[PDB]
């Protein structure tokens, strides 16, 4: 019974990148922890993503922050999210097959790329992209993406779609809930935006959103 | 488990340890497997003991119907009681069974029914998984016509040495003595047989 | 779970432990392990608590029809051979493990069954997976020409040694006396070794702690009149 | 492919001074899908309650199978059953079905109308009754509810403290089940009074 | 076949203080349905203010905790007597399970002690090294019979305060370590009720700026 | 990986006031055949350990192998090896312990569960046990394979805590011990009649028991017990 | 079969299934009908095992017909919903099971409301606002979570609904082949021609 | 991934690949591009198990560009072929083989012919006309057995390969998501940007 | 196979059936199954044939290289080389050896090396699956320091009822005596021994 279920997703759009997860861990039905931190600070400017094996991508993520930190010492320049991506995909590459468990979405935000998402697999796969959603929860944090996204987001609008689409998840997903947590990330870093408790935040969003009126409140 | 039936001047004795086991542990170390199917027919059990105790209490049961009908039944007859079940039965059954009987017409007779349900008529019997280890001493060991104190001894050293050797195998030995004379119980500690 | 049964001079005596678990949890802590067959034959149950349970009843039920066809009081060995034979025929699948005693016209009586249908005879006996632990206490201290007192402390004593040493036993000791010549006496809760402290802390809440949405009324009364 | 954790759920019920009470969530799911928040666990015959756990559709079935059997019973007994006699009529039925059983948890609660006498029991899915002085507990968060219970509960609490510590008991634990939750009921019984009280809790 | 694992039981509480952190866990060793020992420590002082304690497969907790305490003695050695941090002994932990990520440590790790804030602290490790810092965090055999628990009565999570009607949260007030002690002591008394694999006896190691004291206590030997 | 062939089964033991005991019956099993009757499962390691051994015989005289090299290995270079640079309980335990969980690591154990009895330096006594996965505990009280579910029971009612070592005597001690070896013998299918016995005393030092044999045995209440219920004669 | 929606909105019930009918390697049919009428104001459609859907929903049609010819009435759709899920439940521990799901789409006409009831192969029954079977729920539950109400229109429901088909259509990977929509209501059951 | 497809025309050779990437439930992208350029007149499209087919993709046009600089020359697309087959020939007997399958579409410059080669994982090498992988070839050779000639204009080879795809998207079960379709010749690799 | 080696007063004696056994077809019916890794040092061998070959092939090497450089090796030293191999190879070797030798120093010695690897030293053993049919009568009929005719008759009557019992045993019984005068070969044919 190692922990499982998770919802995760990440977007690019006109201000960066927002990065929003869920909190739960859960081994079988038992519910571990609603207080895992599942967004992987690699450095100030790069973010990763927690689904799969929480130790597969806790370890080698920040593995990947002192490749990343090696990197900028040897070249004198802030390493691309498409070379640190690459980094940790051509790692878990050479372990295929021995049973490494990663779904991660590694996000930046750099001058020649401008705002870059990865979405990178313990098989071996590696994904650029403007949308990704990983987890048990992922169909449902998709639908409200899919409907809602637009390029021309404000940063405001931006959050509080990430925050709902985490939200819709964590409310029909057994295995995702707790809490959500918020990133921005811009060319100069990252910015946290929080965290919120998904009990308080349902009721609220209800409220003021008119939104899930199957329940009683 | 280790138990014989052997036939001699005077009757048949039947012999028998007092070992039940559950894997490892004993789940019963006094137990009686000498079996009384009718007055001068008893039986020796081996294997399953819910099998050989169902088996046992039906023949005895038409054994008993077969007295009040015919009168009494011939050691071949309860033999044969005893093979139908045991062969009808051979895909749910695990039962080594004994059997071993006083006529006065016939005299002591000893018929052997392994797990297959054949019968097998013999001067004398051994079974059990003890019995694996006395197949040389027996052979070697076992003469036709002995009197009722040479087969006592025989069957107690028998038994003493499969005891000796078979985990599953223990406790006291049990005999019963069916003679013209009646039915004896004899019983045997380990202080008495194990310095033999 | 542990249960023995001891006999004495002028009868015999069973016991049992009072605790119950689904897998490591414990279900019940305070469990009725001790079944009334008839009024003066008594067994304990061990394995699939349903079991011993169902088929205590079916047999039970049987033996008081039987009782009063015949216009006798119940046999022991009737028991035996009516519960052994219907375990017999469920080929072990029906889980119980029992300790069969009592006292009849014939005398007293002390009998262990499986689950497969096999019986056995004994002066002393112990099932259950704290059957060894109690075993042991039986082994070592059990002798012949036993009084009421001496099988009451030995029996209790190979239940503790259940209670303490095997983790599927626990909390109480109870047993049930049966003497040729008198009542069966059934003493429940025997022994309460396992008493729990007082706690720390009381966890009373405040009233309107618990958030609440709506209330009302339940309609447990039949419809009116008038 | 475990019938008893297909669509998640749970039950609690415990004695008080002259009251019982029972509570159950509202979730029915498909394993990770959540379906409904309005499946109530908790059914009564009379005076005499019943919760029940496990797979959905034999929940469904054995509240119709005592509704019937209750139906039948009060026309030739001429009065309503009572919470023992009931308890022992599950653990029949129960057990009639006992080599292809119904995969549910159910628990009995009520007060005999007749002595006053505050009444609980809990079965596992064959028929063995379990009669607790203190509280049963059933479910896919059975574990976490006996932890609860064991450390809140105390003898002899009136209706309203009661209805208290049953309401912590039961939402800390659905919080602790992933399968568990989505609002939740509790029933508050006296002799001749019946208070049903619906729960605010988080709801994923 | 060989089954290099084991399930020697057990029962393991952390909790973080505001300026202390207690770790506690029950003295009874098990297999299967028997008793090994009824007191055989689980909780252990490493040095440098950190206690430690790794449940599940005893032979595996005692060899991780073994090198553990042998990488506090090296980091000694290597940096000028430095004093391990709690949150670098964290990590140090991470690598130490992880580097058995294909044939691993069959544990669930707790440490406690205090951050170099002088603040509780508490972190906690799944068995291939993943870790989180926490407040609060039960681990072992009775893990869900005592963390609703835990839950409601040091979060006061689902609690609110009377007349509001769900609408004010009970405030999270600070625990003393009187008040703690009472909770993991109601937690192991509890879960020894309903816990086959818990019971014996209960240790408590507390962590302060002066040290770390112990603390015993009895529980149920059924 | 592999099976066990020539086994050895239940060693007993626990701690009194002065020292400790240990017992050990001298059979070696082949499944359930009883094939060697005189086999020494209890091993002195100087005049102050006693490691009894249970399981694989074949292992267990490695075991054997590697303890007696041990002491050649102490002795080497020391000429304090006779007196305070001697073999400790300690020292040959967490070596054994060391060996058991580096085989099990390599997915090749050492098939056996093993007992060290002595007393240190200091007088305290000495007792811990050591498996085939290197799992280890102490207690008053110790016992393998089915001695630990018959043996312990008897043993723990004489010595039940740490506080009632003080209270227990030798006469005591190894009476409990010998009346737990004859239920063994009573009960385990896999035992034999003939036991070994040592006794380690911080007084009278070593005692080693050879030959010793289960006596007083209960059978005469099996003449009474007829049939399996309803047969009479 | 693969996909089936269910929503129901202030005056009527709107039951949406997907036209595509494979057999393994090939897409063999691409306008197959997966439903059924009961009754003129109840509408089944049903989605499992091939062969077992159409054999169950056609002898559930039969029964309900077979009622309705003898008492000369129509059976409310909570009637229907029941007597469904018990020949489901039946069925759960027979020789061999029906691995049938439903949805039941029905308008009561003495409560003059709509009702929609979700019933999958175990029996297990629940009256819902929006359902769905097998993985349709997974991507369309959270939108029709943010815009269901229970006072919309059958025209607001059928854009709703759209949304859900769009989004199925982006995110799944089989192609289903479009859905046919059915609308059940106080004048009976009409087909959406144009979707 | 799933669907590649490839035709060689009187003087150019045409590769069609499909957009979509699937992770078991859901379609994460809709705009995959399944090729890589080795060499300036050689174009190489493929298909298998993740992570593999983009691994053995890059590391074979990293080895061919290797060669190009080394020896200032472009290899020919027979000798590409036959180093790409060498090297899945090694792969079947290792630890672990790599599970791609690819087209190698390339204009040989010397003889001024277009030239298709179909490869699958286990290093089965064969020139061909027209070629696919997986159930791509199941439903199209039909069509390219009836319509293909040596002799067809590029345009021709684009409009039958339309016909190709208007099929798989009638009879495939799984939606594909189009595909992106590039084109090789004397001139080199360009994309067809509306398909 | 039934294979046995008996010490008595003069020295020891190695004896053996002749049958090797592919299933139920005797594969060879004169097999010699008494071997030489030194002068006075002989074994017996039980299991398989190609392991117990290659094992004693290595071990005659072993000591013949001992014997070049420390002199005569003892029966004990012997037994330790067959140990090593039996022990450290136990997972893919199915052997069971009997070590027998005879010094003027400590005469007549017999080990037996189970499956497992591990030694026992006895004053006779027994061993392959014939054996365990005459573990009673063996242990019944052994005396210490017997004659060399005695010693024979022994091992005769023992493996006699070995082979009546035992599928797999057969054949010639071959004998091989050890003693300070020197090294005898025996045989006994089936009319010699099956009329005893
Ligand atoms: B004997 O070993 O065959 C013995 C005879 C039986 C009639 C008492 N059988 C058993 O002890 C069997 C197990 C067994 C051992 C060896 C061979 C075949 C069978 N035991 C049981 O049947 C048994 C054990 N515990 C409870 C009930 N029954
Ligand atoms: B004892 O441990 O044998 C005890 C005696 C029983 C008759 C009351 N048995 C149990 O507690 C059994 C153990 C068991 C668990 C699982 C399958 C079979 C047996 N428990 C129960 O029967 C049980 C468990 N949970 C609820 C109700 N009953
Ligand atoms: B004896 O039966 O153990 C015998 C001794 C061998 C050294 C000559 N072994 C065999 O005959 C074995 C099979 C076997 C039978 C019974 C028990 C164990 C093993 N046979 C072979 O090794 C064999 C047979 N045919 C060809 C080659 N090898
Ligand atoms: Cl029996
Ligand atoms: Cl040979
Ligand atoms: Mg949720
Ligand atoms: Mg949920
Ligand atoms: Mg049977
Ligand atoms: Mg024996
Ligand atoms: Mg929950
Ligand atoms: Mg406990
Ligand atoms: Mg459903």
């Amino acid at each position: 019974k190692i922990a499982h279920g998770a919802t995760t997703l990440a977007f690019r759009f006109q201000g960066g990148i927002i990065v929003a997860v869920d909190s739960r861990a859960t081994a079988g039905n038992w519910v571990a922890s609603q207080t895992v931190k599942k967004v992987i600070e690699i450095n100030p400017f790069l973010l990763g993503t927690m689904a799969g094996g929480a130790a597969d991508c806790q370890f080698w993520e920040t593995w990947l922050g002192s490749q990343c930190r090696l990197h900028e010492l040897r070249e004198k320049e802030r390493i691309s999210v498409a070379a640190a991506s690459r980094i940790l995909s051509n790692l878990v590459y050479q372990y295929k097959g021995a049973g490494l468990s990663m779904g991660t979405m590694i996000c930046g935000y750099t001058r020649k790329e401008g705002p870059t998402i990865y979405y990178v697999d313990s098989d071996g796969t590696r994904l650029k992209g403007d949308i990704f959603c990983v987890g048990s929860g992922q169909t449902f944090a998709y639908g409200v993406l899919d409907s809602n996204y637009k390029w021309d987001l404000s940063v405001e609008d931006a959050l509080y779609l990430g925050k709902r689409s985490i939200l819709a998840a964590a409310h029909r997903d057994a295995y995702s809930g707790g809490s959500v947590n918020l990133y921005h990330v811009t060319e100069d870093g990252w910015i946290y935006h929080g965290n919120h408790d998904v009990g308080e935040l349902f009721w609220k969003v209800k409220e003021e959103e008119g939104s899930f009126n199957n329940v009683i409140g | 488990t280790s138990i014989m039936a052997v036939t001699f001047k005077d009757g048949v004795i039947l012999g028998a340890d007092s070992r039940t086991t559950t894997g490892a542990y004993i789940a019963n170390r006094v137990t009686d497997k000498l079996t009384r199917v009718h007055d001068k027919i008893w039986c020796c059990r081996s294997g399953s003991a819910a099998d050989t105790q169902a088996i046992a209490d039906i023949v005895q049961y038409h054994l008993e119907l077969y007295t009040s009908q015919y009168g009494t039944p011939s050691t071949e007859t309860a033999a044969s009681v005893f093979k139908e079940l045991c062969y009808e039965n051979k895909d749910n059954l695990t039962a080594g069974i004994i059997v071993a009987g006083y006529d006065d017409k016939n005299k002591g007779e000893v018929y052997t029914i392994p797990l297959g349900g054949s019968v097998h008529k013999l001067p004398y019997a051994i079974a059990g998984s003890g019995s694996t280890f006395i197949y040389g001493y027996c052979d070697k060991n076992f003469r036709e016509n002995m009197s009722k104190e040479e087969t006592v001894d025989f069957i107690k050293h028998s038994l003493s040495q499969a005891i000796k050797w078979d985990g599953s195998s223990g406790g006291v030995i049990r005999m019963v003595v069916l003679t013209a004379a009646g039915v004896e119980r004899l019983i045997f500690y380990p202080d008495e047989y194990e310095q033999l | 779970t542990t249960i023995v049964g001891v006999k004495f001079n002028n009868g015999v005596v069973i016991a049992a432990d009072t605790r119950s678990t689904q897998g490591p949890i414990v279900a019940d802590k305070n469990c009725a392990k001790l079944h009334r067959i008839s009024p003066k034959i008594w067994c304990a149950g061990a394995g699939t608590a349903a079991d011993t349970e169902a088929v205590t009843q079916l047999i039970g039920s049987n033996i008081e029809l039987h009782s009063l066809y015949t216009s006798r009081e119940p046999r022991v060995v009737s028991a035996l051979q009516m519960l052994k034979q219907h375990l017999f025929k469920y080929q072990g699948h029906i889980g119980a493990y029992l300790i069969v005693a009592g006292v009849d016209p014939t005398g007293s009586h002390l009998f262990s069954i499986h689950a497969h249908g096999s019986t056995d005879v004994g002066y002393y006996l112990s099932l259950g997976s704290g059957s060894l632990a109690a075993m042991a206490v039986l082994e070592s201290h059990w002798k012949q020409d036993l009084t009421k007192e001496e099988a009451i402390k030995l029996a209790s004593d190979a239940i503790q040694a259940g209670i303490w040493n095997d983790l599927g036993s626990g909390s109480n000791v109870d047993v049930c006396v049966m003497e040729i010549g008198k009542d069966a006496e059934y003493l429940r809760n025997y022994l309460t070794p396992n008493v729990r402290e007082e706690k720390q802390k009381s966890y009373k809440f405040p009233r309107g702690t618990t958030a609440v949405l709506k209330e009302s009324i339940v309609n447990i009364c039949d419809i009116q009149e008038e | 492919s475990d019938p008893s954790s297909i669509n998640g759920g749970i039950v609690v019920a415990m004695t008080g001074k002259d009251c019982v009470a029972i509570a159950c969530d509202l979730r029915l799911g498909s394993q990770s899908l959540g379906v409904s928040n309005k499946f109530e666990k908790i059914f009564h015959y009379g005076h005499v309650f019943l919760g029940i756990t496990g797979l959905a559709t034999d929940v469904t079935t054995l509240n119709e199978m005592f509704r019937y059997k209750t139906n039948l019973y009060k026309l030739k007994e001429e009065r309503a059953i009572e919470p023992e006699t009931f308890t022992q009529l599950v653990s029949s039925s129960l057990y009639e079905r006992r080599f292809g059983p119904y995969f549910v948890g159910p628990v009995v609660a009520g007060i005999n109308s007749k002595s006053g006498k505050p009444f609980i029991a809990g079965f596992d899915l064959i028929g063995c009754i379990d009669e607790a002085k203190d509280f049963i507990v059933s479910g896919t968060a059975s574990d976490q509810l006996f932890g609860m219970c064991e450390s809140l509960y105390e003898p002899n609490l009136e209706p309203e403290d009661l209805f208290e510590t049953i309401s912590q008991a039961l939402l800390n634990a659905a919080d602790r089940d992933a399968l568990s939750g989505w609002g939740a009921v509790v029933y508050i019984i006296k002799k001749d009074e019946v208070v049903k009280r619906y729960l605010k809790m988080r709801q994923d | 076949q060989f089954n290099p694992y084991g399930d020697n039981g057990g029962t393991i509480l952390g909790i973080a203080g505001e300026d202390f952190a207690v770790l506690a866990g029950d003295t009874r060793n098990i297999t299967d349905y028997s008793i090994n020992s009824r007191y055989e420590p689980k909780v252990f002082d490493c040095g440098d203010n950190i206690v430690m304690s790794a449940n599940g497969f005893a032979a595996d907790g005692d060899a991780l905790v073994k090198r553990f305490k042998n990488s506090v003695k090296w980091y000694h050695f290597d940096h000028n007597d430095k004093k391990l941090s709690i949150n670098s002994a964290a990590r140090n932990i991470q690598h130490l399970l992880y580097g058995k990520r294909f044939f691993p440590y069959y544990v669930h790790t707790i440490i406690a002690g205090l951050d170099e804030d002088g603040k509780g602290a508490v972190y906690s490790f799944d068995p291939v090294g993943s870790y989180e810092r926490e407040q609060c965090r039960a681990g072992g055999a009775a893990a869900s019979l005592i963390m609703p628990f835990l839950d409601n009565q040091v979060n006061f999570k689902n609690q609110y305060e009377p007349g509001t009607n769900g609408k004010v949260k009970k405030p999270l007030k600070y625990l003393s370590v009187e008040e703690v002690i009472k909770l993991v002591r109601d937690s192991f008394t509890s879960a020894t009720e309903r816990h086959i694999q818990v019971g014996d006896g209960l240790e408590i190691l507390i962590v302060t700026k002066d040290g770390v004291r112990k603390e015993f206590y009895e529980l149920k030997r059924d | 990986t592999q099976q066990p062939i020539v086994t050895g089964t239940s060693v007993i033991s626990m701690k009194y006031d002065n020292g400790v005991i240990i017992a050990a019956d001298n059979l070696g099993s082949y499944g359930s055949l009883l094939r060697f009757n005189g086999v020494e499962r209890l091993i002195p390691v100087g005049d102050n350990t006693v490691v009894g051994i249970s399981g694989d015989i074949s292992d267990m005289q490695h075991i054997e192998r590697l303890l007696k090299d041990l002491v050649t290995e102490n002795a080497y270079d020391n000429p304090l090896a006779d007196a305070e640079e001697a073999l400790e309980p300690s020292y040959i335990f967490e070596y054994l312990a060391t060996v058991m969980y580096q085989r099990r690591s390599k997915m090749n154990p050492l098939w056996n569960a093993i007992i060290v009895a002595g007393v240190q330096s200091n007088g305290d006594q000495f007792l811990r046990y050591v498996n085939l996965l290197g799992v280890t505990y102490s207690s008053p009280t110790l016992a393998t394979g089915f001695g630990a579910h018959m043996a312990n029971p008897l043993l723990r009612k004489v010595v039940d805590r740490e506080s009632d070592i003080p209270k227990t005597t030798v006469q005591v001690a190894e009476e409990a011990i010998v009346n737990a070896m004859r239920v063994l013998y009573y009960r385990d299918a896999r035992s034999s009649r003939n036991f070994s016995l040592a006794i380690i005393d911080k007084n009278t030092g070593l005692t080693f028991k050879k030959n010793l044999q289960v006596e007083n045995m209960k059978w005469d209440f099996a003449k009474d017990i007829k049939g399996y219920g309803t047969q009479k004669i | 079969m693969d996909i089936i929606l269910g929503i129901r909105v202030q005056d009527s019930v709107i039951l949406a299934s997907s036209k595509a009918v494979t057999r393994g390697i090939s897409v063999l049919k691409d306008s197959d009908d997966k439903t059924r009428q009961l009754s003129p104001h109840t509408l089944m459609s049903f989605a499992g095992e091939a062969g077992d859907t159409v054999q169950f929903a056609e002898y559930i049609q039969a029964n309900i017909q077979l009622y309705s010819i003898r008492e000369d009435y129509e059976l409310s759709p909570q009637a229907v919903s029941s007597f469904v899920r018990q020949e489901l439940a039946k069925s759960i521990r027979s020789r061999r099971p029906y691995q049938v799901n439903v949805l039941i789409g029905g308008y009561d006409k003495k409560k003059n409301k709509p009702e929609l009831y979700q019933i999958d192969y175990l029996g297990t029954k629940v009256e819902l606002p929006y359902g769905a079977h097998g993985y349709s729920g997974f991507y369309t539950f959270s939108l029709l979570d943010h815009h269901y109400r229970p006072d919309m229109t059958t025209e607001e429901g059928l854009d709703l609904l759209k949304l859900c088909v769009q989004e199925l259509e982006k995110r799944m990977p089989m192609d289903f082949k479009g859905v046919i929509v059915k609308i059940v209501d106080k004048d009976g059951i009409r087909q959406v021609d144009d979707f």
